[PDB]
């Protein structure tokens, strides 16, 4: 039965938690945005081979989800979760997490992301080979810039993403859900004060975030069956544990 | 697994 205070003392630390384990510092990020890939380095990228690019973008993603290791491992509550379940909540939502943090990396105005050192649109991804998955995952980034996320709220939320007491497997159940609750009543107060609790009926349904990861391990099916070596030589074995089939 | 090892198990 958590206080005021003890609610109010979870939004601070879950936020400070978060600052220590983002990838980029937003200033960094904001301070690059007019820097973008040219129409020849867009070229240069389209030109790659598939097994180039997926191999890059395997190792960009699995050094993100490293991060969120690193956020849940600092989560107030989570490292006081049984083994089983810290794995089971990273397994089911490092990837989750790592779709929605990418809205910090997302300029909405020109609909680019920050990827290895500049601002590309999708069509820096056609190598890939899995324009849908590309572009849905675009999609859901812009979405979520509509919103105008804080820092703070970003924190908030991707918490609530990774906590999440439905995921199935969990052995001690009500300790997750109880975690996930103060979590809530974090989140909510730290939106009411700041009059923006009308942003919970516009957050994406869970759904959105279930079918970005799988799409995402439906085309490493079909790019392991064309370049069934790469993946065991080349993929970060991480990567390879959280998303191979 | 990898994720034990990471998380310090
Ligand atoms: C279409 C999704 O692809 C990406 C977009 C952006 C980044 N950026 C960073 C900094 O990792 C990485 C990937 Cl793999």
């Amino acid at each position: 039965y958590a206080s005021l205070t003890e609610i109010e003392h979870l939004v601070q630390s879950v936020c400070k938690s978060y600052r220590e384990t983002c990838q980029l510092r937003l200033e960094d990020l904001l301070r690059q945005r007019s820097n973008i890939f040219s129409r020849e380095e867009v070229t240069g990228y389209q030109r790659k081979s598939m097994w180039e690019m997926w191999e890059r973008c395997a190792h960009h993603l699995t050094e993100a989800i490293q991060y969120v290791v690193e956020f849940a491992k600092r989560l107030s509550g989570f490292m006081e979760l049984c083994q089983n379940d810290q794995i089971v909540l990273l397994k089911a939502g490092a990837m989750e997490v790592v779709l929605v943090r990418m809205c910090r990396a997302y300029n909405a105005d020109n609909r680019t992301v920050f990827f290895e050192g500049k601002y590309g649109g999708m069509e820096l991804f056609r190598a890939l080979g899995c324009s849908e998955l590309i572009s849905s995952i675009f999609d859901f980034s812009h979405s979520l810039s509509a919103l105008h996320f804080s820092e703070d709220e970003i924190a908030l939320y991707t918490a609530l993403v990774l906590i999440n007491a439905h995921r199935p497997g969990l052995q001690e159940k009500r300790k997750v859900e109880q975690l996930q609750y103060n979590l809530e009543l974090a989140f909510h107060h730290h939106l009411s004060k700041t009059h923006r609790q009308s942003i919970l009926a516009k957050l994406p349904p869970k759904g959105k975030l279930r079918s970005l990861c799988s799409q995402h391990v439906e085309r490493l099916q079909i790019f392991q069956h064309l370049h069934p070596i790469v993946v065991q030589a080349a993929f970060p074995p991480l990567y390879k544990e959280l998303f191979s089939t | 697994t990898l994720l034990q090892l990471l998380l310090g198990h």
